[PDB]
Formats: C-alpha cells, sequence, structure tokens
RNA sequence: GGAGCCAGCGAGACCUUGGCCGAGAGGUCUUGGAAACUCCGUCGUGCUGGGGAUAGAGCAUUGUAAUUAUUGCUCUUCAACGAGGAAUUCCUAGUAAGCGCAAGUCAUCAGCUUGCGUUGAUUACGUCCCUGCCCUUUGUACACACCGCC
C-alpha cells in the first residue's frame, strides 16, 4: 500500500545536500499527520508526493 | 468558375498529368529515358513512363501562375542545392516541354519573349481544375 | 524656424547642410 | 519620506543622486522596502527603510513609470507605464525575475487584489484589464469608454460626445471582497464595476 | 624593402622584466592610478 | 589585379610562388594612380597570388 | 521614445563639441560621457561573442569577464545589433565588449559605452589565454588596483578615460591583485598580478591572461551607429605610419 | 463605399494584411482559398479563429490576406494574427460593440498571441 | 507660480503686534512633546 | 539621406498628405 | 426547451470541409482525437499532467521556460513533441515530431482502440519513477511530481529512440509499442524497466 | 504681438538673480536657492542645457519662452507646416501632450514633456497619415 | 525520384530578361542595366540504394604558346568510417543546436571574418551541503521592532 502527502512548507536552511530539498507534508489521509521527508526534483508547496514509507523521519543529507 | 488555384497544386499535376498520358498528343524525345534532369540529381526519375508528362503538367500551371516564363526561370524554378552550388536544373527538358505544350496549344509565345498561356490552354487547364473538384 | 533655434539645434543643422555640401 | 504615526515624526527621508521628481509610491508589506517611481527617469528607485540607502534601480522599462503596487501577500511588485507594457518583479529572493506583459495603450492606473494574484490596470483606451499575475495571462475586461461621463468646458468649441479629453480612468482600486473596481479620472463620473461579470453596478456624479 | 605599418612586438623575457620592474616599483610606492569614490 | 573588393584587392604576376610573397609580407605597394597599398598574405591557390 | 535618442543624440553630438573647443582654449577633468557617473555609481558591464564563437573565443570571452569584477557573460545566439543594443541599455548596462576571433584566436576587442558612446575597437596580438596555463586554479575578484605607464597624449588620455571606468572605485588599499596596461608603441600590454609585500620588497605573481591591444577606431556613438561621427581613427597608409606613434 | 477595414498581423520577419469588406463568406489567402495554406500540418492553425468564434459570422464578410516575408509557421501566425484582428475590427465598425466585446473575451480567453504581437525581445535574465 | 501657470495642464491657484493663533499643528493636541522622545533619546 | 531616413518622426503631418505602339500614344 | 443562435444555414462562399464544422462543433487533436474523457488517474500526477486544454496541433509557440513552472500547464502532447526531436541532426525540427506523433496515435488507436491520448496519460503516470536515490554510497529521497512527468517523458522517449536507432522498425511504431507497454504496466517497455531498477536500489538504500 | 507677460517674466528672473547677486556669496540660502532657479529654468526647457547665474542673466529672452510654446514645438516637430496652422489644430483638438489633451495654444511644453507631444488616436488628421503609408490598422482605432 | 514552397541584410567592358543548341558542363543570337522544410512515391538493417577517398576513360572552360596546367560535367572503380579510451571544454530562451544567403567598407579576415534571415528544444531557474572568491564581527542605523563584549 502506498499513502499520499501534500506539501505545506518547503524547509530552508536545512543544510540538505545539493539537489536535495526538505518538506514537511501533511497526509491525505489524515491532513492532521505531518511528517518531514526528503525530496529530489524540484517542489513547491500545496504539492502532493507519493510515500511508500509512512514511518521513516528524515534525516538531512548533508 | 472554378479555377487553377483553386485546386491543391499536387491534385492538379497529377490529374492533368494523366489527360497528357491518356490524351497521347504530347511530343516526348527520345533521350527522356536517359537524363536526369539536373547535375544536382544521381539518377533518372524512377516513373519512365510518365515523368516528363507530369514535368509538362508543372510548367504549364506555373505559366497560368506567371504570366510570362522563359527557360531560364524554369532552369532556376526546378533547380536544387549540390560547399553548395544550387545548380538549376537542365535546360534542354525544360526547352522540349514548352516545345511540347504550345504544339498542343496549351502555350504560346508570349510578347517580349517567353511563353504566356493560351486562352485554349487557359480553358484547357481549368477543365482538369473541374475535374479534380467534381 | 519661425522664432530661432536652440543652441545645439543649431548646431545640428550646421552639421546637416555641411554634410549636404559636401 | 516616512513618517511615524504613533509619535508623529518623519524618521526617515529618501532622495535620489540626482533629485529624480517622484510621482508613484509602493511599499513592502514587511516594511523593510519602498519603491517609488518617475516620469522622467524609466526606472525605479529602490531604498532600505532601516538604513535610507539606494538598494538597487529596477530598470527595462522604455517609458515612464505611472504606477506601482506591492502584493500584500506574496510581495510580487507589479509596475506599469506609457511603455504599453506591464512588468512583474520578483525582486526578493536569491535570483530575481522580471516578467513582462504588453498591453493595448498606456498604462494609467495599476490596482493589487488583496490575495495577490491577479492585476487590474486601466488604459489609455478606457479599458480595465485584469491579468493573472502567476500565469502572466489575461483573465477578464471591461469596457469604460461609453459609461464615462465628460462635460463640454465652455472653452471647448466643441461638442462632449466628440471630445477625447477623458474617457480614461486615471485612479482605479479593488474592493477588499475583491469582486468590485471603484475607478475615478479626470471626469465627472466614479464608475463602480464588478469585476467577475463585467457589468456596471452604479455611477455617481 | 620598407614596410608600411609598426611590427607586432614579441614579449620577450627583457621586455617581460622590463615590465615586471616598473610593476614592482610603482607597488613600493603605491603610486597606483586607479578610480576612487567622489 | 584580377579580383577587386573595395579595398582589399587579389593581385597576380608579381610573385611567381607563394613563397616568394610570405617573404614580402608588410610592404608597401603602390598602383600608378599613386594608390597605396600593403601586401596581406599569399592566396595558397594559385601559386604567387 | 525613438525621440529621445535623437534627442540626446543631438545634444551629445554638441556636447563633445563644445568640450573640444574649451579643451583647445585651456591648450592655448573626466570626460562628459562618464563625468556623471565618475565614482558614484559602480559600472555594468557585458561581455558577448560574435555569431557562432568557436570554444575558445567563449573560453575568452569567460576571462574577459573575470577580468572585469562586474561583468556578466551574455551568449550571442542569432541576436540582432539593434536589438542587443536597445536590450541593453534597457537593462542599464553601463559598457558593452565585444569579441572576435580568427580560427579559435581572439583578434578583436570593442568596447561601447552606453547609452551614447563612446565605442572604441582594438586589435589583439599575441593573445595568450589561462586555459593554456595547466594548474592554474582559480582567480581572485576581488577589486584590483589600476597601473597605467606610458598615457602622455590626449588620445592616451581618452582610452585611460574609457579603461578606469570598466572597474569598481575605491579598491582596497591591501587588494592583492593588480591589473597593468602599458604602452609602449601604442601596443598596449595588458597583464593580471597578485602581489605579496616583503621586508624587503614586494614579489608578484602572474595570473594572466596575456594580450597586446592596440586602438584602430574610436566613434562618438554606440557600437551599432555605423555613421556616428568618428571621434578618432588609425591611418596605416600614410608614409610615417610606421614609425608613428599616437598614444 | 463598400464597409470595409485593415488589419496587421506580425510574427518575426512575416508580416500578414488582412482586408474585411462585406461579402458572403469568400476568404483567400494570397490569392488562394485558405484550406489550400501550406504546411498542412500548421493549417488548422490558421484555421483556428474560424472555427472558435463560428463560420456564421464570416458568411457575411469577404476577407482577403497577403503574406510577406518570414518562414512558413511564422507567416502561418501572422495570417492567423492578421484574421482575427481584422475580424474584430469589422465587427467594431460595422456592427455593434456588444459582438466585438465577445469576440474578443473568446480569442483572448483561448490564446492572447491571436491579437498581440508575440515579439520576444531580448532580456538579459542575467543581472549586470 | 507664473511658470507652473504656464506649464501646468490643469488649474494652479495663486499662492497666498497681536497674538496669533496657530490654525494647524504638527502634532495632535493631547500629544505631549514629552512623549514624542524615544528612550535612546533621553 | 541616413539620418533623415533614421530620425523621421512616423506622426509628422503636412496637408498634400490628403491628396501598334504608335496606335496607343495617339489613343491616350 | 431549445436555444437557437442561427436561424439560416451557414455556407461560405470559400468551401470548407465537412470535417472542419465538425471541428468546429468540438476542439479535438489533428481533428481526431478528444481531450473530453481523459483523466489522469494517479491523484499526485493531476495538475502537472496538463490535459484540460484541447488544442488541435501541437505546436503553440507558447512561453513556458521563462519561470520555474510554466512546463506544467503546457499541453502534454507538445511537451511529448518537444522531446522527441534530439540528437542534433533532429534539433529545430519540430514539424517532424508532428508528423511523427500523429503517426503514433494512429497506431496507437489501430492496435488499441482505447484513446491514444488516453494511454500516453497512462504510460506517463506509470513509468513516472516514484523514490530516487541520491550519493551521499546512496541514500533513498522522494521525487516531486514534475520531476516524475519529466523522467517519465525522457524514459519514453530515449527507449523509443534507441528501440529503433539501427533496427527496421521506425521511429513512430517503437514510440507506440514503448506507450502501449508502460500503459500496460508490462516489463517489456524500456522506460517501465528503469523506473523498477531505480525504485529497487531506493529500497535497498533505504 | 504682445510679449508683456514673457517680458515680465525675463526681468523677474533678472531681478531674482541681481538681488542674490547682492547676499553675500558665502550664504547657503543664496547657493541653495539659485540651483532651484537653473533647475526650475532647466525643466521649463527655458534652458536647452545647464547653465551659471550670469548665463541665466543674458540666456533667458522672449523668445526662449515662445519657443516652448506648444504652437511653436509642433512646428518645430513637423506636425504643422505653418504656426496659425499649428494654433488650429491645438483649437481643433487634436494634440495630446502626454496623457491629456491641451486645447490651449499658450501653454508651453517642458522638456521632459517636450516629446511626449502627439495627436490624440482617434484624430482624423492622423488616419490621413497612415492612409498614405498604408499603415492604417483599424484595430488600434488609427 | 518527383512535385509544393516561405526570408532579411546588403549597391564606386562586365552583368543580364528572352530565343535556339547540348544529357550535362557549356555554347550561340538578341533586349535592358536560398536551404532546411511539406506531400506523394522507391528503398531498406545487409558497411545496404550510408560514405565518396584513390584510380581509369572521355566531353568542355580559362588563360598561353605550351601538346602546359586550370576549373566543371558523364560513366566506371568504391577505400577509412559501425557513435569514438583515459581525460577534457562550454552552456539557461528565440538560448543550445540545425539551415542557408549576402559584403569583404584603413586593424584581423579569402571557403576565413563579419553581418543577415529561417527552424528551434531538453534541463534548472533552488542551495550554500562539496569546491572556489569575497563581506562583517564600535547597530551607528532618525521612529517602531530585533540585537547585545568574537
Ligand atoms: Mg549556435
Ligand atoms: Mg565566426
Amino acid at each position: 500500500p502506498v499513502t499520499l502527502a501534500k506539501v505545506i512548507k518547503v524547509l530552508g536552511r536545512t543544510g540538505s545536500r545539493g539537489g536535495v530539498t526538505q518538506v514537511r507534508v501533511e497526509f491525505l489521509e489524515d491532513t492532521s499527520r505531518t511528517i518531514v521527508r526528503n525530496v529530489k526534483g524540484p517542489v513547491r508547496e500545496n504539492d502532493i508526493l507519493v510515500l511508500m514509507e509512512s514511518e521513516r523521519e528524515a534525516r538531512r543529507l548533508r | 468558375g472554378v479555377s487553377v488555384r483553386d485546386v491543391a497544386a499536387q491534385d492538379f499535376i497529377n490529374a492533368y498529368a494523366s489527360f497528357l498520358q491518356r490524351q497521347g498528343k504530347l511530343e516526348v524525345p527520345g533521350y527522356v529515358d536517359i537524363v536526369k534532369t539536373s547535375s544536382g540529381n544521381e539518377m533518372p526519375p524512377q516513373d519512365a513512363e510518365g515523368w516528363f508528362y507530369k514535368r509538362a503538367a508543372s510548367v504549364a500551371r506555373h505559366i497560368y501562375m506567371r504570366k510570362q516564363v522563359g527557360v531560364g526561370k524554369l532552369n532556376k524554378l526546378y533547380g536544387g542545392a549540390k560547399p553548395y552550388k544550387h545548380i538549376d536544373a537542365s535546360g534542354s527538358i525544360n526547352r522540349k516541354v514548352l516545345q511540347a505544350l504550345e504544339k498542343i496549344g496549351i502555350v504560346e509565345i508570349s510578347p517580349k519573349g517567353g511563353r504566356r498561356i493560351s486562352e485554349n490552354g487557359q480553358r484547357d487547364l481549368d477543365r482538369i481544375a473541374a475535374q479534380t473538384l467534381e | 524656424n519661425p522664432y530661432g533655434l536652440n543652441e545645439v539645434d543649431d548646431f545640428a543643422s550646421k552639421r546637416e547642410k555641411v554634410l549636404l555640401g559636401q | 519620506r516616512a513618517w511615524d504615526l504613533i509619535r508623529y515624526r518623519n524618521f526617515r527621508t529618501f532622495t535620489g543622486t540626482e533629485r529624480i521628481q517622484f510621482n508613484c509610491l509602493a511599499v513592502d508589506p514587511s516594511g523593510e522596502v519602498v519603491c517609488a517611481g518617475s516620469l522622467d527617469n524609466f526606472d525605479i528607485h529602490v531604498w532600505s527603510v532601516q538604513t535610507g540607502q539606494l538598494l538597487d534601480a529596477l530598470s527595462g522599462h522604455e517609458g515612464p513609470v505611472s504606477c506601482l503596487s506591492f502584493s500584500q501577500e506574496n510581495s510580487v511588485l507589479a509596475s506599469a507605464s506609457w511603455d504599453k507594457t506591464i512588468r512583474i518583479w520578483s525582486i526578493f529572493g536569491r535570483s530575481q525575475q522580471v516578467e513582462p506583459i504588453e498591453v493595448y495603450s498606456d498604462v494609467l492606473a495599476l490596482s493589487m487584489r488583496p490575495d495577490g494574484k491577479e492585476v487590474a490596470v486601466s488604459t489609455l483606451k478606457g479599458q480595465i484589464s485584469i491579468f493573472n499575475i502567476e500565469d502572466a495571462k489575461q483573465v477578464g475586461n471591461i469596457d469604460c469608454r461609453k459609461d464615462i461621463i465628460s462635460g463640454r468646458f465652455n472653452q471647448d468649441r466643441f461638442t462632449a460626445k466628440n471630445s477625447e479629453r477623458s474617457k480614461f480612468f486615471t485612479t482605479i482600486h479593488y474592493s477588499f471582497d475583491g469582486m468590485a473596481i471603484v475607478a475615478g479620472g479626470n471626469n465627472n463620473s466614479i464608475c463602480l464595476y464588478d469585476v467577475p461579470n463585467e457589468v456596471l453596478l452604479k455611477r455617481f456624479i | 624593402f620598407d614596410r608600411t605599418a609598426k611590427p607586432v612586438p614579441v614579449i620577450t623575457s627583457e621586455v617581460t622584466e622590463s615590465l615586471e620592474d616598473m610593476i614592482r616599483r610603482r607597488i613600493q610606492d603605491s603610486n597606483f592610478d586607479d578610480l576612487q569614490r567622489r | 589585379p584580377y579580383k577587386i573588393f573595395k579595398n582589399t584587392a587579389f593581385i597576380k604576376d608579381m610573385f611567381s610562388s607563394a613563397m616568394e610573397v610570405a617573404r614580402f609580407e608588410g610592404a608597401q605597394i603602390k598602383t600608378v594612380s599613386g594608390i597605396r597599398g600593403e601586401i596581406k598574405r599569399a592566396l595558397s591557390k594559385p601559386e604567387g597570388h | 521614445m525613438l525621440r529621445r535618442q535623437a534627442r540626446e543624440r543631438r545634444e551629445y553630438l554638441y556636447r563633445k563639441a563644445q568640450e573640444l573647443q574649451d579643451s583647445q582654449l585651456q591648450q592655448k577633468q573626466v570626460d562628459d560621457e562618464y563625468a556623471a557617473t565618475s565614482g558614484i555609481m559602480d559600472p555594468r558591464i557585458i561581455v558577448t561573442t560574435s555569431r557562432d564563437p568557436s570554444t575558445r573565443l567563449s573560453q575568452f570571452a569567460k576571462e574577459i569577464k573575470l577580468l572585469f569584477p562586474n561583468a556578466v557573460r551574455l551568449n550571442r545566439g542569432n541576436y540582432v545589433m539593434p536589438n542587443l543594443v536597445d536590450a541593453c541599455k534597457k537593462s542599464g548596462t553601463t559598457d558593452l565588449v565585444v569579441l572576435h576571433e580568427h580560427r579559435g584566436v581572439p583578434t578583436s576587442l570593442t568596447i561601447s559605452h552606453f547609452p551614447h558612446g563612446p565605442t572604441a575597437q582594438f586589435s589583439l596580438h599575441n593573445v595568450v589565454m589561462r586555459h593554456d596555463i595547466i594548474n592554474a586554479g582559480n582567480q581572485s575578484e576581488v577589486n584590483p588596483h589600476l597601473i597605467f605607464d606610458n598615457f602622455t597624449t590626449a588620445l592616451g588620455k581618452r582610452v585611460v578615460c574609457i579603461l578606469k571606468h570598466l572597474f569598481n572605485a575605491g579598491p582596497k588599499k591591501d587588494s592583492e591583485r593588480v591589473i597593468t596596461f602599458a604602452n609602449r608603441g601604442d601596443f598596449i600590454s595588458v597583464r593580471q598580478h597578485v602581489y605579496v609585500r616583503t621586508r624587503e620588497g614586494v614579489e608578484i605573481a602572474e595570473v594572466g591572461p596575456r594580450f597586446e591591444m592596440r586602438l584602430f577606431e574610436l566613434r562618438l556613438g554606440t557600437l551599432e551607429n555605423k555613421d556616428a561621427d568618428v571621434e578618432w581613427q588609425l591611418r596605416r597608409f600614410i608614409r610615417t605610419a610606421n614609425k608613428k606613434d599616437y598614444l | 463605399a463598400v464597409p470595409s477595414v485593415q488589419t496587421f498581423g506580425k510574427k518575426k520577419s512575416a508580416t500578414a494584411v488582412a482586408h474585411v469588406k462585406a461579402g458572403k463568406g469568400l476568404i483567400k489567402v494570397n490569392g488562394s482559398p485558405i484550406t489550400l495554406v501550406e504546411p498542412e500540418i500548421l493549417r488548422f492553425k490558421v484555421y483556428e479563429p474560424l472555427l472558435l468564434v463560428g463560420l456564421d459570422k464570416f458568411s457575411n464578410i469577404d476577407i482577403r490576406v497577403r503574406v510577406t516575408g518570414g518562414g512558413h509557421v511564422s507567416q502561418v501566425y501572422a495570417i492567423r494574427q492578421a484574421i482575427a484582428k481584422g475580424l474584430v475590427a469589422y465587427h467594431q465598425k460595422y456592427v455593434d460593440e456588444q459582438s466585438k466585446n465577445e469576440l474578443k473575451k473568446a480569442f483572448t480567453s483561448y490564446d492572447r498571441t491571436l491579437l498581440i504581437a508575440d515579439s520576444r525581445r531580448p532580456e538579459p535574465k542575467k543581472f549586470g | 507660480y507664473k511658470l507652473d501657470v504656464l506649464s501646468s495642464v490643469h488649474f494652479v491657484p495663486k499662492p497666498a503686534e497681536t497674538p496669533t493663533i496657530s490654525m494647524e499643528d504638527a502634532q495632535p493636541l493631547y500629544m505631549s512633546n514629552a512623549s514624542s522622545l524615544a528612550p535612546q533619546e533621553i | 539621406l541616413r539620418e533623415k531616413a533614421k530620425e523621421r518622426n512616423p506622426d509628422e503631418y503636412y496637408h498634400a498628405m490628403h491628396s501598334s505602339m504608335d496606335q496607343v500614344k495617339l489613343l491616350k | 426547451f431549445e436555444v437557437v443562435e442561427e436561424f439560416t444555414p451557414v455556407v461560405l462562399a470559400t468551401p470548407i470541409p465537412e470535417e472542419v464544422q465538425q471541428a468546429q462543433t468540438e476542439i479535438k487533436l489533428f481533428n481526431k482525437w478528444s481531450f473530453e474523457e481523459v483523466e489522469v488517474k494517479d491523484a499526485s500526477l493531476v495538475d502537472y499532467v496538463q490535459v484540460r486544454q484541447p488544442i488541435f496541433v501541437a505546436h503553440t509557440a507558447g512561453r513556458y521556460a521563462n519561470k520555474r513552472f510554466r512546463k506544467a500547464q503546457c499541453p502534454i502532447i507538445e511537451r511529448l513533441t518537444n522531446s522527441l526531436m534530439m540528437n542534433g541532426r533532429n534539433n529545430g525540427k519540430k514539424l517532424k515530431a508532428v508528423r511523427i506523433i500523429k503517426h503514433t496515435l494512429d497506431i496507437i488507436n489501430v492496435l488499441t482502440d482505447q484513446n491514444p491520448i488516453q494511454v500516453v496519460v497512462d504510460a506517463i503516470t506509470n513509468t513516472g519513477p516514484r523514490e530516487d536515490t541520491t550519493r551521499v554510497r546512496r541514500q533513498a529521497v522522494d521525487v516531486s511530481p514534475l520531476r516524475r512527468v519529466n523522467q517519465a517523458i525522457a524514459l519514453l522517449t530515449i527507449g523509443a529512440r534507441e528501440a529503433a536507432f539501427r533496427n527496421i522498425k521506425t521511429i513512430a511504431e517503437t514510440l507506440a509499442e514503448e506507450l502501449i507497454n508502460a500503459a500496460k504496466g508490462s516489463s517489456t517497455s524500456y522506460a517501465i524497466k528503469k523506473k523498477d531498477e531505480l525504485e529497487r536500489v531506493a529500497k535497498s538504500n533505504r | 504681438e504682445d510679449y508683456h507677460k514673457y517680458n515680465r517674466i525675463c526681468g523677474d528672473i533678472r531681478r531674482l538673480a541681481n538681488k542674490l547677486s547682492l547676499l553675500p556669496p558665502t550664504d547657503p540660502f543664496r547657493r541653495k536657492h539659485e540651483q532651484l532657479l537653473l533647475d526650475k529654468l532647466y525643466a521649463m526647457g527655458v534652458l536647452t542645457t545647464k547653465s551659471k547665474i550670469s548665463d541665466l542673466e543674458n540666456k533667458v529672452t522672449v523668445s526662449a519662452i515662445c519657443r516652448r510654446r506648444l504652437p511653436v514645438i509642433m512646428h518645430r516637430l513637423k506636425m504643422a507646416e505653418t504656426i496659425q496652422d499649428a494654433v488650429k489644430f491645438i483649437e481643433q483638438g487634436h494634440v495630446r501632450v502626454g496623457p491629456n489633451l491641451i486645447n490651449d495654444p499658450a501653454y508651453l511644453v517642458t522638456r521632459n514633456m517636450e516629446d511626449y507631444v502627439t495627436w490624440v488616436d482617434n484624430s482624423k488628421i492622423k488616419k490621413t497619415l497612415l492612409r498614405y503609408r498604408n499603415q492604417i490598422d483599424d484595430f488600434d482605432f488609427s
């Protein structure tokens, strides 16, 4: 199974590696639940991303 | 009411080329099977039987579009790229075609040089133009 | 010009006639 | 000049290097950047409110800048001119971008929707044209020439109907609800328009 | 035969040495021809 | 001369080979009219031009 | 707009004439184009090339970009010269640099000062680009110190004025980077060096590039205006050209 | 005189002059009908105003378009711009302004380039 | 004024012991001078 | 002539603005 | 109840084909494929696979490179056409790309009665990778939906191009085959293989 | 033709600079005040170029003010062949300076507004221009 | 192989519209002073109808006085080249790239320089995580707010 999460804020000054953006996303199934994730492509707020794993917490990648 | 410009260029030339082939009155030189129409080309036209009449189909329409036309204009008109040189088309074939058409009466020697679309030819071209539309 | 030409505009005219004279 | 209204004092004054005459002003919602325009320079002067120094000048207009306005939310700056064009400036950020949109005639007034997603502008032809800022495409237009009322001047040797003195609006503004625009000009009429339907709600003498 | 135009110079070591001495001498005195704020 | 493009022009019969031209690069030349000129470079084809 | 440029060009052609007369009367300061912004507004430079540039000319253009602190490199793909000058004047640039080449060898360099000139054209000789240097490393992009040597004549001062304002005003006193333009028989040698002050002198290391630049045309207008009045031009077919010096 | 209007459409070097007068729905480009415009692949592009606003509006008018300059694609865009411009100008000069407003609204809603010159003037995206 | 009149598109009006009343005040009446000074100034 | 072409005001107005072979010659 | 805007039959002095009239009725790609029934199956890909605006032909002369995200509003078919022309010899030749896409859509219709535009949408949705790896070794990261669309278009076009580079198959038929297989989700399509491999490598470094 | 009003302007400028000549040279107000006069005359267009005080004393003349008059300026711009004719269009309302039309001949245009002068968009006078050039575009209404 | 066709720069006898010969190159008699691209066809994964180097035989042009070269055309002959290692250079919109046309306008350039027009993208437009180059560590800065001894 796979979950969908809508981006709510594109975190900056996160020290992430080049080409990686740390985002925070609200799950569509449960709007309240928030998870911080790492994204590779260009991203903005109000955008939906796919999470196969909903348990891992984003750790910055240097 | 119908005119050559009202018909597609490709459709008109193929239709009137067939009529010229069907008519059988267009004089065709012997050397058609052994010529390539330019220096820029490499091998003779594939449709050996009918390219000459369809060559006559093209120029006759040009003479309709432009009132006065000469062998030089046709040479540049059918010329193509080869550094590049842009060699003009073979003079002999265009001259033979223009002579061939005016035998049928499709064209005739324009004033101040060149070939004009004969009024009999103008009606003839309009005739096949209506034929394609209908 | 009825009321004369400005100092910039006198200068350009003088240049034009010289070139025209040439 | 910047005025602190709680203590009623001019705590700052800004000026150009060569004393440029200013006609229009817009201010950042954050209250940290102030931009002014002129009829003689074709350039937008930018200052820092805290420092009073000239950050830089936004160039790109061929025409005198008639009006300026910052978005209340998106903080984008929209500038219009007699250059028959409108430019959207993304001054804030590491990289700055300019999006020019061309218009039928000289822009006299510009208003910013409170949401900051749209921009309406008044042109010399008597047209209120609304454009989408993010997409930079037109979304609506309102005709103005007929609704305007202009009276023949006693010195005018002409009929008012033939007169072209003022059949455009020199000032416009949205409603805070965002479904209406109030427009005025060098005329005896104030017209209140409904943006979504592009109709005249009422006219005032 | 004569030549119309000035011949193109060559940067030989002696010219390089002479040029470098002038550069060094200028900076010894800090005699710099640079624009300044007015 | 045999090819003239405004001031620039190509000349022949002054030299037999481009090798001869190579030395005389830089020399003055003038016409009977008195137009002062210059040898720019030897043309590869034909020799001497 | 077209009435702006026409009117301002007429004012400029007059202003240079008055300045020329005033100088001649003085014969019996900073030039007018640069006097307004001299030391007030830091120069804004665009460096570009001819259509379909070779790889080297792009490399050389990049090196020229590094030479001037406030230079930006712009690709000239199909750009039309009136459009190029007009578009740059919109952006507020101060100067435009255009480079030409021959089989990947830089041959020319032209500088035009906006919004109304002058335009200076130069020929490049013995050009050596830093890409010919192995393990060279990166440049320092502080504001250089400037050294101009052996510029005496009025034309020499003019060339000094054009080249001076390509750089920012007020370099720090201890900036390690120095750019020198040395005149030697009208062939201006351009060198770039990084120095260190030693206890008994100063030692300098060149960063490059090396190239000799000679003026041959100077017109009163933007590089587009081919009809612009020529302030000065180089005559070569004159009998004294082989030994005549101008700068 | 016969009511008529003249408009221009420009794309790069291609310029098209459209004359729109009272007529019986006859549309020609360069003295040939709009159906024979080439490239055929882009033919529909030049058809594209005709369908958007409806052919009934055209049945009462004659449109003649002459194109010079530029390439095939730029010429196609010059033609479509000229057709739309002459259309709207005609309904202004000799028809109500309400129809004009509807025409402008439809064209601009779909693509504003039909009515605007699309000029990619150089922009130095790099600051400085 | 006269130059402004001649160069103005629109109408330009002409510019205009005993105790004297101040018709207009730079600051509101209830406001005090002491309240107008910042703590740093004091 | 080039400057005259260059510096032409498009807006200028002047009031002038408003305004057998042998047999053929005899006929005309 | 009826509303009638036309009381006279419309006959134009210049003859217009009846097919052009039926196109007057509805906007239809190449007069031959409609945008009414097409929907993006995956919710995430919505707002970035733009098919709501119907277009006769791929060319639009639009300005989509100026800001960061106009590419989303560009029609998906036009993005495909832009992606087909490549390799230098084909650069700048968008008309050939238009011819190729029309022929491919015809093939897709012939082999599968479904709508080729729907097939293309399904292929883009299926072949879009859902996570990727970034070098630190490798670490697994998410992928933005615009990057998903971008990798989908690039992978499909590259696979079709490479398949027919030196093969009897022409570009059009191999593109149609790749699109059909990607829509099916079968491993036969090269893009699906690459997507699965990328996701697998991300899973390993998860 | 009566020039009493401009003659008043010229002298009034002269009296102002004279009395400024009477003040101490080092007075900041004097130097400040003068620079506003030099700027104002420059802005009006009376001065083609920036000048000094003694230049204001002699440069200012009736002809300079009249040259700035709108009837005169369109003649230099070749809009009208003759001045009386130029007075006619402005009184005939076919002329606009910037976004505002001016029906008064006595208006002088400043240096900045000197160039925005043109015809009103719907003027029949402008159509006759574009019709001869065959560049009349009915969409622009002109 | 046929047809269909669209540009903008450019002007100090020789050019030329037109007719007649030749398959072509090219001759002879007279008048005035663009490609790429689009449509329909043939071909076809085979160093093949891709590639045109070398070589042979002819048909012509230009001088010049030689059987000398020179520049074209016809046929036959049919090579390397099958996407390029280590490495390395550049590049963000009318941009990369493809395509042809024109002038040689005192420097540089002669199939090289410059200019002109035509077709026209993918990606990114976010970051100081790595590299490199810099700024600050007396607010000095006119209100409010934020800060508080490298
Ligand atoms: Mg290129
Ligand atoms: Mg080149």
